[PDB]
Protein backbone atom coordinates (compact mmCIF):
# COMPACT_ATOMS: atom_id res chain seq x y z
CA UNK A 1 0.00 0.00 0.00
CA UNK A 2 3.09 2.46 0.62
CA UNK A 3 6.52 3.20 0.65
CA UNK A 4 8.87 4.14 3.60
CA UNK A 5 8.47 7.80 3.50
CA UNK A 6 12.39 9.45 2.84
CA UNK A 7 13.67 13.18 2.11
CA UNK A 8 16.95 13.97 1.29
CA UNK A 9 18.75 17.63 1.27
CA UNK A 10 20.04 18.10 -2.16
CA UNK A 11 22.82 20.46 -0.66
CA UNK A 12 24.47 18.38 2.56
CA UNK A 13 24.15 15.20 0.57
CA UNK A 14 26.30 17.03 -2.13
CA UNK A 15 28.39 19.76 -0.56
CA UNK A 16 28.97 18.34 3.42
CA UNK A 17 29.32 21.33 4.81
CA UNK A 18 31.90 23.46 2.34
CA UNK A 19 31.37 27.30 1.46
CA UNK A 20 33.79 27.06 -1.68
CA UNK A 21 31.19 23.39 -2.66
CA UNK A 22 27.68 24.92 -2.12
CA UNK A 23 28.30 28.33 -3.52
CA UNK A 24 29.55 26.55 -6.80
CA UNK A 25 26.12 24.85 -6.64
CA UNK A 26 24.22 28.13 -6.31
CA UNK A 27 25.28 28.54 -9.40
CA UNK A 28 23.46 25.19 -11.51
CA UNK A 29 20.07 26.71 -10.85
CA UNK A 30 16.99 24.92 -9.30
CA UNK A 31 18.30 21.84 -9.68
CA UNK A 32 17.86 21.39 -5.71
CA UNK A 33 15.16 22.65 -4.89
CA UNK A 34 13.42 20.43 -7.63
CA UNK A 35 14.36 16.95 -6.24
CA UNK A 36 13.16 18.05 -2.78
CA UNK A 37 9.82 18.79 -4.12
CA UNK A 38 9.96 15.33 -5.37
CA UNK A 39 10.70 13.09 -2.75
CA UNK A 40 7.68 15.61 -0.45
CA UNK A 41 5.44 14.84 -3.17
CA UNK A 42 5.86 11.30 -2.75
CA UNK A 43 6.00 11.23 1.02
CA UNK A 44 1.95 12.62 1.30
CA UNK A 45 1.01 10.39 -1.45
CA UNK A 46 2.21 7.86 0.61
CA UNK A 47 0.10 8.63 3.97
CA UNK A 48 -3.35 9.31 1.35
CA UNK B 1 15.06 35.81 8.57
CA UNK B 2 12.52 37.97 11.43
CA UNK B 3 10.60 35.07 11.89
CA UNK B 4 9.48 31.86 11.09
CA UNK B 5 6.16 33.46 9.31
CA UNK B 6 8.48 35.68 7.23
CA UNK B 7 10.42 32.51 6.37
CA UNK B 8 7.51 30.56 4.67
CA UNK B 9 6.42 33.26 2.22
CA UNK B 10 9.63 33.81 1.27
CA UNK B 11 9.68 29.73 0.32
CA UNK B 12 6.44 29.97 -1.46
CA UNK B 13 6.58 33.43 -2.90
CA UNK B 14 3.56 34.86 -1.58
CA UNK B 15 2.06 37.38 1.18
CA UNK B 16 -0.85 35.23 1.95
CA UNK B 17 -0.33 31.72 3.80
CA UNK B 18 -2.85 28.85 3.51
CA UNK B 19 -3.60 26.55 6.18
CA UNK B 20 -0.99 23.58 6.47
CA UNK B 21 2.71 22.59 6.84
CA UNK B 22 5.56 24.36 4.94
CA UNK B 23 9.14 23.00 5.06
CA UNK B 24 11.70 25.92 5.31
CA UNK B 25 15.38 24.70 5.67
CA UNK B 26 17.31 22.39 7.64
CA UNK B 27 18.23 22.56 11.01
CA UNK B 28 22.10 23.12 10.88
CA UNK B 29 24.66 23.01 14.09
CA UNK B 30 27.49 24.59 14.19
CA UNK B 31 30.35 23.58 16.16
CA UNK B 32 31.70 24.90 19.10
CA UNK B 33 35.26 24.35 18.88
CA UNK B 34 37.78 22.58 16.87
CA UNK B 35 40.22 19.48 17.64
CA UNK B 36 43.47 19.13 17.03
CA UNK B 37 45.68 15.85 18.17
CA UNK B 38 49.23 15.06 16.51
CA UNK B 39 51.53 12.50 17.81
CA UNK B 40 54.36 13.27 19.91
CA UNK B 41 56.90 13.51 17.61
CA UNK B 42 60.28 15.39 18.92
CA UNK B 43 62.18 15.30 15.04
CA UNK B 44 62.90 17.52 13.04
CA UNK B 45 63.31 16.61 9.24
CA UNK B 46 66.88 16.54 7.90
CA UNK B 47 66.07 18.23 4.85
CA UNK B 48 69.36 19.96 4.54
CA UNK B 49 70.82 17.01 3.33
Amino acid sequence: VSMTKTSVDCTMYICGDSTECSNLLLQYGSFCTQLNRALTGIAVEQDK
Amino acid sequence: ALDPLSETKCTLKSFTVEKGIYQTSNFRVQPTESIVRFPNITNLCPFGE
